[PDB]
This record gives structure tokens, C-alpha cells and sequence, in this order.
DNA sequence: ACACACTCTCCAATTCTCTAATCACTTAC
DNA sequence: GTAAGTGATTAGAGAATTGGAGAGTGTGT
């Protein structure tokens, strides 16, 4: 076999420093290898011998780049370099590697894909492409065009689709969070080009819908490693402010690596000895402890625990992050983006969305969907923050109750596959979960920022009734508890667990405010339905369940790297148990007390004034006053049932 | 094998030692609630020691929060609240 | 004033106080010297409300016997002898603390060594491999130690004996 | 979706590397001369070539871009060094072409730095400065033979095929922890591959003090030296030397026993003990200084180079006819 | 002889299903 | 509206599947 791909492969041509020259057979080499890559069994030799000799930046791509270039041969390039470019499972038929050797041979195709990637660091090969792309669609009428032309617009669409859908590559080696990712020089070159405003105009035509699901994806590949935050603000620098900003952090670096060396060399001691703990029993028979180092005090004794292994749990109940590759890019690809977004939006997004709803649930393909929620979640978050209030007519196609109605069933959906089903199927489901998720958070947020601050009131009442349905269908109302009920760290991600909760936390200010303005009285349940009055705390009583409250101290365990949000809304949460319900008993906790202890000892390092300046006073404070209200009235026995948690009736029992 | 369980939670080395080791314990109410919590954390830690020497107090306090749930412990329990 | 870390401990002085404690520091010096030192610096901090970059030590001195006196009864007890010093050696570093990093995901700790032992972690708390760490020699701790050859007096020694 | 299909875990990050790797990213592309001109976008060209692997860079110029830059080195040299070669190894492939980039990938580049004005004696160094940088004088007695050294490596699991790449080896020989397949079990089982494997140059070197050193009574001291790279062979015995670089402490590695390599004292002033590759045995330490920088203390063409004061003094002389006496 | 690697066996944790008891809703006076 | 009866939900127990630790034994230096 593999020798046909040989003769194929060294037949084309070779590439000069400045200059690709061609031999004249390049048309019938290709058509060869086309033949002998849909010949190719499951072994995929002859695409792994073409992954090997690296076809598509060695000769495909500065081929494409040539200027004398005929038709035939452009458009059979084309083809060759669609069919290379393919992704990994979508070449092993959407099946994941199930064994170890099968793993093997899908990391090797997938090696080829992350080495390919930076040929396309250059604006010519978009400029190359634009010229077809503007001949079908600029220069010919609807009623002259031609099927062929056609096909090789729809291979060059799927081509960038597939280009910004390859994954980073560990080996060129380790790059800082604060510079320009390998992914930013494409983006770079593309913009360039300004093949971009060719698809803005082709997506506005909404005679051309075929085209419509593809450039959406484009668009959410291409936003792929960015938040709207880094956006949201104009990008400004002055450089005396950056140098005398810089010279402040190293001499922050500088002091912490003095004081910590002097503390580590003054806690040494010289001499030894071994000592015995009088009052202290041992194991064996009539024994006092026994120390074979010299002890400052007798609180210090810590019975050897730096020895003892830690128990893990098995290897299918471990938690798992997933990684974004996310930095902070320069001001110049900042700017950029930042531009290409609001184009977006003036243009496209309103008849995009549009054509893309009725579709991409219907459609054999999965991963659409999650670009769907992913361009509709930094969408209207950059619009919020941005502040940007008069582009918010060109959103108006996600403002309305359907929108709520809709997402509500599809994360309903996802919810409940993921839980059911088993293995790498139900974390394929959750992902798609974990996004629906973040679009009805960013829903939430921007009706509240409307109502707020819009100028008309035609518009503030829209968006009123849309506030006064959530608060009110049941749906809505009970969804935080049936999905923390169901969460299971097998199939859902750390992130899950964290927008949960962030969305949990905004939900409930909504609600707390529709109460306190008397707006909510009285709600419709179902039975036939019939009207029952609504109290607000009866509502926060179901948030002391133990399967909640497990997850809020699963979560403060790591207060020293969360977000100040997350760490507000952990808080926040535990405080109306503790002091509005008035209900500190079901907080009585060791795997509490853990977290308390840590956030002291993390507070000892720091001067009276530091402590007030420091970003978790908040939680020490909390801690103190929670603390002090556990020990107002010490027993024993009450010491005891801190070990467990503590149902309803054996709340009731301890307290009276 | 040898593990952690409902024999030795509600043996003579359990809750009654724990019990036992707590009588002498009083805090001062009028004193830093964290100290206070560093004075009782070492004799949780203690008592686990001389419970379980295998194991670190962290994952003893753990699986005894896990053991809670099992329906002999909780009739130890509802004795023993007695 | 001068930033000297150091007092000199005359011993007849601390024997003219009190012979009870002076024979507690000559039969205990492994145990004791341990916090005669801690109660210098309490009584420094006081006086001068004060910290400063290492901790003042003690050298206790003037306690005399000969090379072929000593007796395994003398193990660990504080002695002083005499004599011309012929040779030094060159300086040994002596480790007081590692410093371990697991080769899958970069995590590191400390470890400190006592009793001449160190103790190895199994288990890495963050990506959860077992046997997975490695020692890093250089971004570990030392010490300064020498050697020093002392050679017999001549004057005191009975008939025959070389030095 | 396909980094769970991929089995890989997240780095830990060193914040003060990580900060010390960008600002000498931005001193490499931004500094200029007096003659406005960028010296080092200038020398980084001339790394695509064989025979060069090293740049010379001069502390004066460091602390003039930024002071507190300068600092951190001197005091964190050894921890700090490993991110410096990362940032000039991608400040160079941002100036290789396509033709260069196939040959730059496995090449080691190093940083060189002198012009240091803090002297130490050679008595004065303690086990406290290891680690940090530091200025020496001596004279070499011995120049050892030129070794090819491995620093990075590839090895092939010989269960399953795949290639595990990148195991940084330590003062030993060393095999990785784990096999990079998730689904596969060995630890054992591994084959080295040299054409993927990164080799350096090294060179050991002997010095002593200088008789100006001296205290009363007293014989010479010597230190051992390592030299890697362009260094290689630039000295000969009998010459008189600055040296610029770190103290480092270099263990008894033939007491250690992992896959791979059994200790040769098996086959063939107390220690350390604990240690799982250590099973009765102990490990000892030496002092050695691993070079930054090394030079000596002090035809037409070249008289034409030594232009103005060099020849007018000397062609005075050459025309004084009593120059004899 | 001593160290290191590999294989087998057992036990514990989880989830489904069936049975029994207690609580709440519906029906009747 | 109140009391009694019946239905439904919840709790416990038994059985089966999955995985990991530990100990024993064999081989190589
Ligand atoms: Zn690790
Ligand atoms: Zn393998």
C-alpha cells in the first residue's frame, strides 16, 4: 500500500525560501491520493503515511498561495486539504478510543492536526480564498450561478470551520497567561484578510440560510479562548504608570522570598533528645506519650501525622476540572476583537439566531448546539457590561418569554441524560448541560439590567411581565434544588458546581425583591391548580436540606483561589441560614469548623490593619461571629452531635 | 483487611472514650472563639489517635460523618442520648 | 548596638549562683542548652522590644581533663580539653530541609529532616499518583560543617605514653 | 470535549518565574543601545546557525531596564534560569522562518551573563549562597575532554508504542513515572529514542585560589567547575580566570537504585536516610560551581585595529633610538 | 539473600427491587 | 369539621456488579 502514498507524496514539488515551484502533474498526483484515501481501511495507514510526511503545510498550502494557479488545480487542492483536515473522531466515526491500543492510534492522528496549525499564520492564504468566496457571491446574480462554483464555496466554509477547530499544542513549548496564544496569530491573519465582513455580508442574506449554521460556528471557534470581560473595557496604557506598576510587584515578590527565608532558617534547632508527655496516654499498656524532638509546648505535639498516608477515592468518583485555554491577550488582538464583536452585532445576530433556532436541534450533529449557548452567553454579557445600551434593539430576537421557555426545556432535557445514562455518554451530555446553564444566567442578568436602566417604558414593561413569569411558574422557581439534588461529581464538572451556585445566588436576590415590593402573594401550584399564599422563608427552608449544604462546604474548602463572586455567594448563602432564618444549629458542623481553622491560620500571617485591607475579612468575620455563638453555651454532648448531620427532628431535640 | 467501621464506632475505643475525654474540656466563653476551636480540634484529633492510628484525623473524621448515616449507629445513638 | 548573635557563658559565674542547676547543664547539655537559649531571647525581646536576623546563642566555656581520662560514662556529657590544632578541612554542607516535587503535575512540598531522617510523601494531594515525587538537591537547605584535628600536650603524661 | 479523550494534567504555575519569564521576554524585544539599535533581536538571528548556542548579556543593561528585574535574579538565579531559556527559546522561533523552525525545536540555547561587580573569595563560600549569582577568581589547574550530555528525553513504552516526551533528567539517568497512554498500566517497561532526545555539550574544570587570597599559614583551596555549551574548550591550564555563575550542591548519585539503574556500589560524615531508592544505603553532598561566564583576568590588520593611541605611543617608540637603554 | 514485580483473591461499596410500616388524604357522618 | 380507613411513600434489607488493596511467590542480581 504505503508506497503508492510515497511515490504520490515527493512527485508534487518543492519549496524555495520565498517561492513554491510546481511540477505539471500536480492534478493527477492528487487525484491519486484522493483515490487512495477513500480506499483506506480502519487501520488509516495511508493517512497517517500523509500525517507523516506533512502534506498540507510542506506543499498544499504554499501551493494554494501560487499565482499562476489554474481552476482545476485550486479547486482539487481544495478537496485534498478538506479531507486532511477532518477532525479525529469525526475519522473514527464518533466513536471514542475504548482501548489502549485503539488510544494510540487516535493520538496519533490527532499529533498531525496540532503540528498543522501554523501554517495558517499567514494573510495570504485567507486573501487566496476570499477571491472565490466574492465571485459566487458578489459578482454573480442568483439567477447565474453555478453548481460546481457552489461546492467548492461550501468545501472552503467547512475548511476555516475545520481550521479553527484544531486544539493547542503542548510541544513548541510553555507560554506564559499574559501574552499572545499561538490561536491569536490566525486570528491575526484572518482579520487581516478581511475574508470577515465577506461572511457578515453572507450571513445577513437570509436567502442563503444553507450557510447560516456554519458561520455561527465559525464566529463562537473563533471567540473560543476569550470571556467578555477582557472586552467590556476600552484597552488604554500610559507607560509611566506601567513601569512604576511593575517595579511594585517585584519588590511585593522580593520581600515575601526575604521574610520566608529568615522565618524557615530561625525555626531550626540544634541539639535533640526525646522527651515524654506526662498526662498524655499511649497505645501499649501504662504508657505516656513519647517525642523524639524538641517540642516548644505541648500544643504543638501533632502525633505524627505528616507520616500517614491519605485514603483516595476510586478513579470513577474523582472530581474533574475542564480546561479552557484562557489568557490575556495584548491590547492589539484585544482591539481587534473587540471591533469584530460590535460588527457582529450591528449586522448579523439578529437574523442569524433567527435562522439558526428552527435548525439546530433538529440536526444529526451535536456540537452546534454548544456553540449555539456559547455565542449567546458572551453576547449578551459583553452587552451588559459594555454598556452599550443602545444595541439593544439588535438583540431583541433572545428578549422574550419564549426565550426562557425554550432553554428551559433543552437544560431539562440534558439534565436529566446526563444523569441516566453511563460513562463518556453522560459527561458528553452534562458539557452540553453546563452551557445551557450559563445562557439562562446571562438571560436572568440582562432582563434585571433592562429594567433597570432602558430609557423607555414601553420597553421596561416588556421586560417586567417576562420577570413576573419566572418569579411566578413553578418551573423556574424549583429548579435550583432539582438539579443540585441530581449533582453527581462522576459526570459533572467543578465548573457546573460553580455556575450552579452563582445562578442560584442572582435567582434568589430576584425573588427576595419581588416579595419585599409586595408584587408576590400569592402563586398558582398544581394539584387542576389553585392559588396558595407565598412565603418567602417557607421558600429559603428548603435550601437547609443536608444534600445542599454538602456541596456549599465542598466548595468553601477552596476560599484561598476562588473568585471574590463565588466567594460572596458561599457566604451569603450560609448567612440567611445562620441569621435570618435564625437557625445555627444545622451549621454546627466539623467539616465546617476544618474551614474556619484553615482561614485562621491563613489570617495569623497579617498585621491588624491587613487583616481589615484583605479580600476574605468577610469569611473570617462570618467565622468569628458563628464561632463565638457555638461557644456561648459548650457541651459536651452538643460537642458529640457536631460529628453528624442533623436532620429536622434532631434540630428540634437538641434545641429544646 | 482491616477497616474503620460500626464495630469500633460503637465499641469501648468510641463514642463513650470520646465522651469520656470531652468531661474535662471548658472553654470560657468570654475568650477568642478560635482558640477555643484549636483547643477542641486537638482533642477530636487525640481521640482519633487512639482510635484509629492507621489514618490521618482528616479522612477519621470523614469516615466517621459517613458512618453516621447507618441505622445501627443511629440506634447507639438514640440509647445513648438517654 | 554592634548586632553580635552570640554570648560567651562564663560557667564559674553560673557555678557561684548556683551548683544546682550548673550540674543539670553539665549532665544534660543535649537537653537543656535548648531553652537556655529561648529564655536569652524572652529576655532580649523584653528588654529592647526588638527582633533581629538570627537567634542569640549561647557558648558556654570554661567548665579540664586529659584525652586518655574519658570513660563511657562521659558519653554525651560536656567536656573541655587542650591542645595544637594541625589540620581543618574543607567545608561539608548538611541538609536541615528537603524539598520534594512531583514529576506528573509540578506540585511541591517541604520536608523537614530530624533525628538524621527524612521522611519521603507517597501520595500527591493534588493529582492523586502514588511514588510520584522527586527530590530537587538544589532548592533544598544546608548547613556549614568543618573538621578540625587536635593533637595531645606532651607536659601532663605519664612514663611511656605517645600523644 | 476531546482534553477528557486526552488524559493530560494541569501545571502548577511558579507566579515568580512566570513573572520573570515575561519581563525578560520584553527586555529581549525592546532594549536599545545609545546607537538606537536591538542588540539582542540582532544576536537572536545568529542562533539559527550550528556552531551557536549561547547569548552574552551584560547586567549593566538589565538594571537599566529595570531594577528590581536585576534583584530577583541575583537572588533566585537557579529557580529563575530554566524560565529565561524558555523565553528566549520563543523569542527566537518568533524570528525563524518556516525553513528554521523544522531545525529549532530541539536545540538548546542558554543565557550568559557577566559584567558582575560583587566579588566573593573562594574561602567565603558557605552552603548559605547556594543558588544565588556570584563573581570568582581563580586559576585553572585541569581541563577535562568534551561529553555529550542528555538533558531532555523521549522514551518508548515498550507494552503499548506510544512516546512519551519531554522527561527532564536530573544529576541521573531517569525514566518517566508513568506511561502517558491513560489506558495503560506500566511504570517499567521503557525504551529510549536518541533521535528525538536533546543532547548538550559539557565540560568539567578544575581551579584554585590565587596566591593574593591567602590567610596566614595557609595552603591553597580548589573547587570544581562545570562548563556547558559554547563555553566548551574556550581555556587552557595556566591561565588566570574570572568566572560569573551559581554555587550548586551535586549529590553521590551512585548510591540511588530506580528503573534503569542499579548503584554501582552493589554491582562493585553520615548521610542522609529515607528515601524509597535508598533501602539501607545514604546520600552525601558536594560543592560544585556551575558557570555562566568565563574569560581571562587580563599583523597589519590588527595594527590597523589598534588605530589611535595605541599607535601613535608605539610608533613613537619604535622611532626613539636610545629605546635600548 | 534480598529486593522488586506480578498476579490472584477477597471484601466493601453502590444500586436496584421488594416488603413492611407510618403518615396523609379522602370519604362519610 | 372531625374521625376512621385505605392508599402511597419512605425506609430497610437482600442480592449482584465493579474495583482496588494486600499478600504471597517467583525471578534476577
Ligand atoms: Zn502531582
Ligand atoms: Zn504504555
Amino acid at each position: 500500500m504505503n508506497v503508492l502514498v510515497q511515490g504520490a507524496v515527493h512527485a508534487l514539488g518543492y519549496y524555495e525560501d520565498g517561492k513554491y515551484s510546481r511540477e505539471p502533474d500536480c492534478y493527477e498526483s492528487i487525484r491519486d491520493l484522493i483515490r487512495y484515501l477513500r480506499e483506506d481501511g480502519d487501520d488509516h495507514t495511508a493517512r497517517i503515511e500523509c500525517g507523516r510526511h506533512n502534506l498540507v503545510e510542506q506543499d498544499l498550502v504554499p501551493m494554494v498561495k501560487c499565482e499562476d494557479l489554474t481552476d482545476d488545480e485550486f479547486d482539487i487542492a481544495i478537496r485534498l486539504m478538506v479531507n486532511l483536515c477532518q477532525p479525529a473522531i469525526s475519522t473514527m466515526r464518533g466513536k471514542p478510543p475504548a482501548d489502549r491500543d485503539q488510544w494510540k492510534m487516535y493520538w496519533e492522528l490527532e499529533e498531525n492536526l496540532r503540528r498543522a496549525k501554523t501554517a495558517f499564520s499567514d494573510a495570504h492564504f485567507f486573501t487566496a480564498i476570499k477571491k472565490r468566496i466574492d465571485n459566487y457571491f458578489i459578482d454573480t446574480e442568483y439567477e447565474d450561478r453555478d453548481e460546481r462554483l457552489r461546492l467548492v464555496v461550501e468545501r472552503i466554509v467547512l475548511l476555516i470551520k475545520y481550521v479553527f477547530s484544531i486544539n493547542p499544542d503542548t510541544s513548541e513549548g510553555r507560554r506564559t497567561r499574559i501574552e499572545d496564544s499561538s490561536h491569536d496569530r490566525v486570528i491575526i491573519a484572518f482579520l487581516e484578510s478581511g475574508i470577515d465582513k465577506t461572511l457578515m455580508h453572507i450571513a445577513n442574506q437570509p436567502r442563503e440560510k444553507e450557510f447560516h449554521v456554519t458561520i455561527l460556528d465559525i464566529f463562537a471557534l473563533i471567540l473560543k479562548e476569550q470571556t467578555a470581560e477582557d472586552l467590556a473595557t476600552k484597552s488604554e496604557e500610559v507607560s509611566t504608570a506601567e513601569q512604576k506598576k511593575t517595579e511594585e510587584e517585584f519588590r511585593k515578590i522580593i520581600e515575601n522570598h526575604v521574610v520566608k527565608e529568615t522565618q524557615k532558617r530561625k525555626s531550626f534547632s540544634r541539639f535533640g533528645g526525646s522527651y515524654t508527655i506526662k498526662g498524655l496516654k499511649g497505645i501499649s499498656a501504662n504508657s505516656s506519650q513519647v517525642v523524639f524532638k524538641p517540642i516548644q509546648n505541648v500544643e504543638k505535639h501533632n502525633f505524627l501525622d505528616d507520616r500517614k498516608a491519605k485514603k483516595r477515592a476510586p478513579r470513577n468518583r474523582r472530581p474533574f476540572e475542564i480546561d479552557t485555554n484562557s489568557h490575556f491577550a495584548s491590547s492589539e488582538v484585544r482591539g481587534m476583537l473587540r471591533d469584530m464583536v460590535i460588527r457582529i452585532i450591528e449586522t448579523c445576530f439578529n437574523r442569524l439566531m433567527k435562522s439558526s433556532k428552527t435548525t439546530v436541534f433538529v440536526q444529526v450533529q451535536k456540537t452546534s448546539q454548544i456553540n449555539y449557548f456559547f455565542l449567546i452567553k458572551f453576547v449578551l454579557r459583553f452587552v451588559r457590561l459594555s454598556r452599550q445600551d443602545h444595541l439593544l434593539e439588535r438583540i431583541s430576537e433572545c428578549i422574550g418569554v419564549e426565550a426562557f421557555h425554550e432553554n428551559n426545556v433543552q437544560l431539562t432535557e440534558y439534565v436529566e441524560n446526563a444523569t441516566t445514562l453511563k460513562g463518556v455518554e453522560a459527561k458528553s451530555h452534562g458539557l452540553k448541560a453546563q452551557y445551557a446553564l450559563g445562557a439562562y444566567n446571562e438571560l436572568v442578568l440582562l432582563h434585571r439590567y433592562i429594567y433597570e436602566h432602558a430609557k423607555e417604558e414601553n420597553e421596561r414593561k416588556f421586560a417586567k411581565r417576562a420577570l413576573e413569569h419566572i418569579v411566578n411558574v413553578e418551573e423556574y422557581r424549583e429548579l435550583p434544588i432539582f438539579i443540585i439534588k441530581k449533582f453527581s461529581s462522576s459526570v459533572l464538572s467543578n465548573n457546573f458546581l460553580r455556575e450552579l451556585v452563582l445562578t442560584t445566588h442572582h435567582y434568589m436576590k430576584l425573588v427576595e425583591r419581588f416579595v419585599k415590593t409586595g408584587a408576590l402573594k400569592k402563586v398558582t401550584k398544581k394539584v387542576k391548580v389553585e392559588e396558595i399564599d407565598f412565603q418567602f422563608d417557607s421558600y429559603v427552608c428548603k435550601f437547609s436540606n443536608v444534600d445542599v449544604l454538602k456541596w456549599y462546604v465542598f466548595l468553601l474548602n477552596d476560599f484561598s483561589k476562588n473568585s471574590t463572586e463565588l466567594n460572596q455567594a458561599l457566604v451569603k448563602m450560609l448567612h440567611r441560614i445562620a441569621f435570618d432564618l435564625k437557625l445555627p444549629i444545622k451549621l454546627y458542623q466539623v467539616s465546617l469548623f476544618q474551614v474556619f481553622s484553615k482561614v485562621n491560620e491563613h489570617f495569623t500571617h497579617l498585621s491588624k490593619d491587613l487583616r481589615k485591607s484583605s479580600r476574605l475579612y468577610e469569611l473570617y468575620q462570618f467565622g468569628f461571629h458563628l464561632l463565638k455563638k457555638f461557644f456561648s453555651k459548650f457541651t459536651g454532648d452538643l460537642a458529640i452531635e457536631a460529628l453528624f448531620w442533623k436532620g429536622p427532628r434532631e434540630c428540634f431535640e437538641i434545641e429544646n | 483487611r482491616l477497616a474503620l467501621n460500626e464495630r469500633i464506632l460503637t465499641g469501648p475505643k468510641g463514642i463513650s472514650a470520646l465522651r469520656e475525654t470531652l468531661k474535662d474540656f471548658k472553654p470560657n466563653p468570654k475568650d477568642d472563639p478560635y482558640a477555643n476551636l484549636e483547643k477542641l480540634m486537638k482533642k477530636y484529633a487525640y481521640w482519633g489517635h487512639l482510635m484509629f492510628p492507621k489514618m490521618k484525623t482528616e479522612d477519621v473524621l470523614n469516615r466517621v460523618e459517613t458512618l453516621g448515616t447507618r441505622r445501627q449507629v443511629k440506634v447507639f445513638m438514640i440509647k445513648h442520648r438517654l | 548596638d554592634a548586632e553580635v548573635t552570640h554570648i560567651n557563658l562564663n560557667l564559674k559565674h553560673l557555678n557561684a549562683f548556683s551548683e544546682a542547676l550548673y550540674r543539670k547543664v553539665i549532665a544534660y547539655p543535649a537537653d537543656v542548652i535548648p531553652y537556655l537559649d529561648i529564655v536569652v531571647n524572652e529576655v532580649f525581646a523584653e528588654r529592647f522590644n526588638r527582633t533581629l536576623a538570627q537567634s542569640i546563642e549561647l557558648r558556654p566555656f570554661n567548665a579540664t581533663r586529659n584525652m586518655r581520662g574519658l570513660n563511657p560514662n562521659d558519653v554525651d556529657q560536656l567536656i573541655t580539653i587542650s591542645g595544637m590544632v594541625t589540620r581543618t578541612s574543607s567545608l561539608i554542607p548538611e541538609m536541615r530541609s528537603g524539598y520534594f516535587q512531583c514529576a506528573v503535575c509540578a506540585f511541591g512540598i517541604e520536608s523537614e529532616v530530624d533525628k538524621g531522617r527524612i521522611e519521603e510523601p507517597v501520595v500527591c494531594t493534588n493529582c492523586s499518583n502514588t511514588h510520584c515525587f522527586q527530590l530537587v538537591h538544589n532548592r533544598s537547605v544546608f548547613l556549614d560543617k568543618q573538621v578540625v584535628k587536635l593533637q595531645e600536650s606532651p607536659d601532663d603524661m605519664p612514663s611511656g605514653e605517645t600523644p | 470535549m476531546d482534553n477528557i479523550i486526552g488524559g493530560q494534567a494541569q501545571q502548577v504555575e511558579d507566579t515568580d518565574g512566570t513573572r520573570v519569564q515575561n519581563e525578560f521576554s520584553k527586555f529581549l524585544k525592546s532594549f536599545k543601545d545609545q546607537k538606537n539599535e536591538f542588540i539582542y533581536k540582532s544576536a537572536m538571528k545568529e542562533l539559527v546557525q550550528p556552531e551557536k548556542n549561547t547569548i552574552f548579556i551584560n547586567m549593566q543593561h538589565l538594571y537599566k531596564f529595570s531594577n528590581n528585574l536585576a534583584t530577583t535574579i541575583e537572588l533566585q538565579y537557579y529557580r529563575v534560569y530554566p524560565f529565561m531559556c524558555e523565553a528566549l527559546h520563543l523569542a527566537t522561533l518568533d524570528a525563524c522562518d518556516e525553513s528554521e523552525r523544522q531545525q529549532m525545536f530541539k536545540k538548546q540555547l542558554y543565557v550568559s551573563l557577566f559584567n558582575l561587580d560583587a566579588k566573593t573569595k573562594v574561602r567565603e563560600l558557605s552552603a548559605d549562597k547556594v543558588g544565588g549569582l556570584v563573581r570568582i577568581a581563580g586559576q585553572i589547574v585541569r581541563t577535562h575532554p568534551v561529553h555529550p550530555e542528555l538533558s531532555r528525553a523521549c522514551f518508548v513504552c515498550e507494552d503499548c508504542g506510544v512516546t512519551t516526551r519531554d522527561v527532564q533528567q536530573q544529576f541521573r539517568y531517569t525514566q518517566p513515572t508513568k506511561c502517558a497512554n491513560p489506558q495503560c498500566m506500566n511504570r517499567t517497561r521503557f525504551s529510549l529514542d536518541v533521535n528525538s532526545s536533546t543532547f548538550v555539550d559539557f565540560q568539567k574544570i578544575r581551579i584554585q585560589e590565587t596566591q593574593a587570597e591567602l590567610p596566614r599559614g595557609s595552603i591553597p583551596r580548589t573547587v570544581d567547575v562545570i562548563v556547558r555549551g559554547e563555553m566548551v574548550e574556550t581555556v587552557q591550564p595556566g591561565d588566570k580566570c574570572d568566572i560569573v555563575g551559581t554555587l550548586i550542591v551535586i549529590p553521590d548519585i551512585a548510591q540511588l537504585s530506580t528503573p534503569g539503574l542499579r548503584a554501582e556500589t552493589s554491582n562493585q560524615s553520615e548521610g542522609i536516610t529515607g528515601l524509597k531508592a535508598l533501602g539501607v544505603r545514604d546520600l552525601t553532598y558536594k560543592m560544585a560551581f556551575l558557570a555562566c561566564h568565563i574569560q581571562q583576568t587580563e599583523y597589519l590588520d590588527l595594527w590597523s585595529k589598534m588605530s589611535t593611541e595605541d599607535r601613535a605611543t608605539l610608533k613613537k617608540m619604535s622611532d626613539d633610538k636610545k629605546i635600548e637603554k
